[PDB]
RNA sequence: CUCCUCAUGGUCAGACUAUGUAGGGAAUUUUUGGAAU
């Protein structure tokens, strides 16, 4: 538990992606499809935690090769607190401001777990509803299961029922979630390439990961964004008690 | 101003000695002392360079012309020390 | 000079006359004030106890250190 | 082992009194572990040796070869803050480190609220090392002085190890190890975390103040951005010292950066840095200068493009001051380009700079690639006697052309086309230009423009115009172009040829309208046009050349444009622009010139700031010995009068002590000529 | 504006002697207050005739019991305060 | 400009000061003050028989002149202030220079 | 380094205290000498 075992256990994490794997659903291009980059994807397992789930949002663009597949250009990291298997994360960004935005749409949003489903979760769900509510009901999801030697990617959409489903039920409800089922979830299309490549937003602040400043943390509220390199889960940022707690294990 | 200058001002009303550029050293209450040292003195008792000794009523020298004042010992308690 | 303070110190004044005294506050026109301040005049031979004293900065031509604070 | 060759386990004993062999193969066997440690160049039957980057950080950190190719393997791109310390642990220098029983109730209570963990554990001496070094980096002095000898000998030799762990990281281009290990470096410098706020490393900021910091669990960033004094005191909630803070803040460094990136061609890639300073200078806490290290990194931040460090001096601070420089891209990332690049500056001294500004790529679309120049076909047939009147045979002082003249001969002299003719400084492109203006002469045209860019080699070439060209023809004025607009154009009148700059007859021909002697030029040689990239001087001259060319298409004017250049990649679309046909466009490649040059560029290390260091002062006096010694004369060029003499003194020192100080005359011939 | 005005009454005033003498690098001699004399050349001058003075000969006037004798000495390196000054002679 | 900051440059030399009352003192200079109030240590003091002082304080309107070494350099210490000065006083076509 | 001025942030009912790319410390009471003999 705590900070040491999962930030040493981090280390191995790129190697998750050594070998890649995904139960290859029927290409349909009656639905827009997507295309994910080897790196980003890499970077976000690097950061990303064994245990804790780590999520972050998704932009992108059509190409004008096909307007039905959307490129996944930027990925957006964002203020979050993550348990296991359930995060808290903040409100949609508004990234305007900065360059090498020219009507960059709201793709969806991205996260990681360890178990391996074919649905979405309550804790997932009801996130997703959340954020979504009455901004875009077509958004999707990338539901990222990792375990140490393979890492699987199984990309999800959502129906207008589980909306109202999570703007019901939010705290706890494990019951209107067994009864919510696996069938409202159905399986998006998702490829991964070498081909492009893509970007990070950060917070201005440079800490994504609110898991130990529990004050500081706004479920709803306003931050400045910026391109940068993001951190891992346990790093030196993210973890400032500790270092007042271990000159205070001397003391003065 | 001057840390000794509010001491200065704090010895008002006490009995000094002053030693002036001259050399003769006058004896008394001290009236009044200004910022500028000038000192306003009652009942002196002065003592020439020659040795020569006089009583005057009321006397006030310039700052300028001051070698130096001995104040009493009670001033040295306070505020000073810090 | 805060380091020489409330140290024995030997000031020498514009007259050639030498006063030693504790070092208890100075200003900026270098007006310093002596407690327990003895007078020699020729190095002991004419020794005064003067006792609490300023000095005014015009005066004095030179410090040193004498001995340390009582 | 000269004394004793079998104690000391010499094998060759009788053979070789001077140990030649001996001597020959402990260098051998040095070398190949140096060879597969990168450090050094090595050939076994060849026999030539150089040193590598690796082996000089060794050199200048004075790191043993063991402690080096464990860096070597132990460091990765993937190696995370984790590993880093578990690297600097492994360090040679700390085998004759031990953990002991006394110690050892002390580093249990460390190991527990230790900030970053350790993989190994308390019985590894690894383990109470790098632990140790997290004590020093957050300044606990101990009780138990074991540990503290222990961490008084990292404390003398740390910020040694990490730095040099640094620049070899730095020196492999590997983005996520970089940052990290220069924040250690900067750890071990001023001993703190980043966590701790950077105001600890200044001398005069309260112990209150950084303290409520610390527990305010507010970015470093916000505070850095707020300006209003009485508003800072309130924002660290004191209001004491708030004054005094922002003061201090705007003497802490902040940088307003931007980059503009752009294609050279599509493989070279240049980057226009603009790089402000906004803080204030103290000589007492910031010192002589400021070494910021601008680095240049993947979009992902996994490897490093290309890097460099950079001196901010008290004059720059608060210029608006430009930083340029090239980098080459590779095969995929060629065909397929990122979003962006990401562009990081981070101080050596200073915490938390960290200004990543991202470099964009949105729609960056690369160039064609390069077309290769004509070709060169094999004929030497063309010379004098091929031009119709033999009173301009008496004029080059030769009889046969040169390769790249006889070439473009045909279009040149012949026919009234508007001709590039293109390559190479050697290669004379005077002789092509005499040649395109009696070419002109020939024709009764008689007005002629000369344009180049370097006024004093005009001069020269006025001087060798003159007294042969005018009189040949025999009524010709060949006049070069003077300050004055009214005496040049009165020149502009006098005289059949002109020479003048690009900036001078561009002044002058600005009003074509106006004067119409201007509208009248039927000849222009532009010389150089390769200068035209030059600044904004090159854009002078590209303005007077469309000029000329809206001329020639508004007053349906006959106007042969020679166009003499270098070797140039993007030539025939130059030449495209000016009324031309790619038969008449004539490009070659550098290599085509007829004295074959070997280019030898050597490059030497911490020269970035300084004109020459004093390995390249000695690597020229090597050349310049070799070119002594033989038969060949050699030329030394230097930035500056004052670096001319600094070179000059310091090359008789040189030679003073060697064979040749020689003059290859005698001493008492060259006072003579010297007398003035 | 102020800093000029100053710089500029420095320039046409009497202190001319002390500039030219920085500028030209010209010896001065200088009568002094202890009746000892300075004749140096002018390497930094100041307001109240503070002074960096090089190649120092300084001469002096001494009473013995006989006939007065003059006595001189050469300090490279001087540097004399501004109040010491009587005079400051520049000459051939 | 300030003479008195080329004193403040003089800290760790070993100066001999003559005295406006004829007093010569020796020693190396700890500080001076812009008053010129110079503080020494391993101070040889002649009145005018040298008395050994471990400081000594002089008062800056006591000093007649202060004779330094000669190995002092006077072309470096003189130019500060101006360019002290100098540092607290401190579009398209940028590059004259060009690729 | 020190005192003043100014600016400032704070506190108290003008004073005090930290900081300052600040100005200054030659015309009567102090630091640019009425001292010299």
């Amino acid at each position: 538990n705590e900070w040491r075992k999962s930030a040493i256990a981090n280390t191995l994490l790129y190697l998750r992606l050594k070998n890649i794997y995904v139960s290859a659903d029927d290409f349909v291009e009656e639905q827009n499809v997507y295309v994910l980059p080897k790196n980003l994807l890499k970077k976000f397992i690097e950061i990303s935690d064994v245990k804790i789930q780590v999520a972050a949002f998704i932009y992108g663009m059509s190409a004008k090769d096909h307007p039905k597949v959307k490129e996944i250009k930027t990925v957006v990291l964002v203020p979050q607190l993550g348990h296991v298997g359930s995060v808290q994360i903040s409100n949609i960004p508004d990234i305007g401001d900065l360059p090498d935005t020219e009507g960059l749409e709201l793709l969806g949003w991205i996260h990681t777990q360890t178990e391996e489903l074919k649905f979405m979760a309550a804790s997932e769900v009801a996130t997703h509803s959340k954020l979504f509510a009455d901004k875009k009901r077509d958004c999707i999801d990338i539901s990222i299961f990792s375990t140490p030697g393979s890492v699987s990617l199984s990309a999800y959409n959502l129906t207008d029922e589980g909306y109202q489903w999570g703007e019901e039920n939010k705290d706890i409800m494990n019951v209107l979630s067994e009864g919510f089922e696996p069938t409202f979830s159905t399986h998006a299309q998702l490829l991964l390439s070498d081909r492009i490549t893509g970007n990070f937003i950060i917070p201005s602040g440079n800490v994504w990961n609110y898991t130990f400043m529990g004050t500081a943390f706004n479920q709803e509220g306003d931050y400045n964004f910026k391109y940068g390199i993001p951190l891992e889960f346990y790093n030196e940022m993210h973890r400032p008690v500790h270092f007042l707690q271990f000159s205070e294990l001397a003391g003065d | 101003n001057g840390i000794p200058v509010k001491l200065l001002n704090e010895a008002q009303g006490h009995i000094v000695s002053l030693e002036l550029t001259t050399g003769a050293t006058y004896r008394g209450k001290l009236v009044e002392s200004e910022d500028s040292m000038n000192v306003q003195l009652r009942d002196v008792i002065a003592t020439e360079p020659q040795g020569a000794v006089t009583h005057m009523d009321q006397i006030f020298v310039r700052g300028s012309q001051i070698k130096f004042i001995v104040v009493p010992d009670l001033l040295k308690n306070a505020p000073l020390f810090k | 000079l805060a380091n020489l303070i409330d140290y024995k110190l030997r000031v020498l004044t514009q007259d050639g006359r030498v006063y030693i005294g504790q070092l208890m506050a100075f200003d900026k026109h270098m007006n310093l004030v002596l407690n327990e301040c003895i007078e020699e005049r020729v190095p002991k031979v004419e020794k005064r106890v003067l006792g609490l004293t300023i000095l005014r900065g015009e005066q004095i031509l030179s410090t040193v250190v004498e001995d340390k604070p009582l | 082992m000269l004394a004793s060759p079998m104690l000391y386990k010499v094998p060759d004993i009788s053979s070789d009194g001077q140990l030649k062999k001996f001597r020959e193969s402990l260098v051998h066997s040095a070398l190949c572990i140096l060879k597969e440690q990168e450090l050094v160049l090595y050939d076994a039957e060849n026999d030539v040796i150089e040193a590598t980057d690796l082996g000089n950080i060794a050199s200048s950190f004075y790191i043993n070869h063991a402690s080096m190719d464990v860096y070597n393997r132990e460091l990765d791109e993937h190696t995370t803050q984790i590993d880093l310390f578990r690297i600097f642990s492994m360090s040679e220098e700390f085998k004759y480190v031990s953990v002991r029983y006394e110690e050892k109730r002390e580093l249990k209570q460390l190991l527990e609220k230790a900030p970053i963990p350790i993989r190994e554990d308390i019985d590894d001496p690894l383990a109470k090392v790098n632990v140790l070094l997290q004590s020093y980096f957050s300044q606990l002095k101990f009780e138990g002085f074991a540990l503290n000898s222990d961490i008084v000998f990292i404390h003398q030799n740390a910020g040694r190890l990490l730095r040099a762990m640094f620049e070899i990281c730095l020196k492999r281009g590997w983005g996520h190890p970089t940052r990290m290990l220069l924040n250690l470096c900067k750890s071990a410098t001023t001993k703190m975390w980043p966590t701790n706020c950077p105001l600890r490393q200044f001398k005069t900021c309260p112990v209150e103040v950084i303290k409520r910091l610390e527990a305010s669990t507010v970015p470093w960033g916000d505070y850095l951005q707020l300006e209003t004094p009485a508003e800072v005191g309130r924002a660290i909630r004191s209001e004491k010292y708030g004054k005094q803070v922002y003061d201090l803040l705007k003497r802490f460094p902040k940088m307003s950066v931007t980059c503009n990136a752009q294609p050279i061609t599509r493989s070279v890639m240049r980057f226009n840095i603009e790089i402000i300073a906004d803080w204030i200078w103290d000589m007492n806490v910031h010192g002589s200068l400021e070494p910021f290290l601008l680095m240049l990194e993947d979009t992902d931040g996994d490897s490093i493009l290309y890097y460099d460090v950079l001196f901010i001096t008290p004059d720059i601070v608060g210029h608006e001051f430009t930083l340029s420089f090239t980098y080459e891209l590779k095969q995929h990332n060629q065909n397929n380009l990122p979003p962006n690049f990401f562009l990081t500056l981070i101080s050596e001294n200073w915490w938390h700079s960290e200004f990543e500004i991202p470099v964009s790529f949105n729609g960056f679309k690369l160039p064609k690639k390069f077309p290769p120049p004509t070709p060169l076909l094999e004929n030497i047939s063309i010379s004098t006697s091929e031009l119709g009147n033999d009173d301009f045979s008496e004029v080059f002082e030769f009889k046969t052309f040169n390769k790249i003249q006889s070439q473009v001969f045909e279009s040149l002299y012949n026919s009234n086309d508007s001709v590039f003719v293109g390559s190479g400084k050697g290669t004379g492109k005077t002789a092509m230009a005499e040649l395109a203006l009696l070419n002109h002469w020939r024709q009764n045209k008689g007005r002629a423009v000369y344009i180049n860019p370097s006024g004093e080699k005009i001069d020269f070439l006025l001087s060798d115009w003159n007294k042969r060209f005018s009189h040949l023809a025999g009524g010709k004025i060949i006049n070069k172009l003077g300050n004055d607009p009214s005496l040049n154009l009165k020149l502009l009148a006098k005289s059949h040829v002109l020479l003048a700059t690009p900036v001078q007859f561009e002044l002058l021909s600005r009003r074509w309208r106006q004067r119409k002697n201007i509208q009248s030029l039927e000849l222009m040689i532009y010389d150089d046009a390769h200068e035209i990239s030059q600044g904004v001087y090159g854009a002078v001259y590209e303005t007077l050349i469309s000029r000329m060319i809206f001329i020639a298409t508004q007053l349906e004017k006959k106007i042969r444009f020679v166009c003499l250049s270098n070797c140039l990649a993007n030539a025939r679309d130059f030449g495209e622009w000016a009324g031309m046909t790619k038969s008449n466009i004539y490009n070659f490649s550098p290599s085509e010139r007829i004295e074959p040059l070997e280019i030898n560029i050597q490059s030497f290390k911490d020269v970035e700031h300084i004109s020459f260091n004093f390995s390249m002062l000695q690597m020229a006096f090597e050349a310049s010995a070799a070119a002594a010694g033989n038969r060949n004369s050699s030329s030394v060029f230097l930035p500056s009068r004052k670096d001319c003499m600094e070179v000059a003194s310091a090359f008789m020192k040189f030679s003073k002590a060697i064979e040749w100080d020689m003059l290859n005359v005698e001493e008492e011939q060259i006072v003579p000529y010297i007398e003035k | 504006e102020l800093e000029e005005l100053e710089e500029f009454e420095f320039k046409h005033g009497p202190m001319s002697l002390i500039n030219d003498a920085m500028v030209t690098r010209t010896p001065v001699i200088i009568s002094l207050r202890n009746n000892h004399k300075i004749i140096a050349r002018v390497k930094a001058f100041d307001r109240h005739c503070n002074m960096v003075l090089e190649n120092v000969k300084e001469l002096w006037t001494e009473k013995k019991g006989k006939n007065v004798i003059n006595r001189e000495r050469f300090i490279s390196k001087l540097f004399l305060r501004g109040d010491s000054v009587i005079v400051v002679l520049k000459t051939p | 400009m300030k003479l008195v900051n080329f004193l403040k440059k003089l800290r760790n030399e070993q100066v001999t000061i003559e005295l406006k009352n004829g007093t010569t003192v020796w020693g190396t200079l700890q500080s001076v003050s812009p008053q010129m109030n110079a503080i020494l240590t391993d101070v040889k003091l002649t009145l005018p028989n040298i008395a050994s002082l471990q400081y000594i304080n002089i008062r800056g309107n006591t000093i007649r002149q202060i004779i330094l070494p000669d190995s002092l350099n006077l072309d470096s210490l003189l130019v500060d202030q101006k360019q002290l000065n100098s540092l607290r006083r401190s579009a398209n076509k940028r590059p004259r220079r060009g690729l």
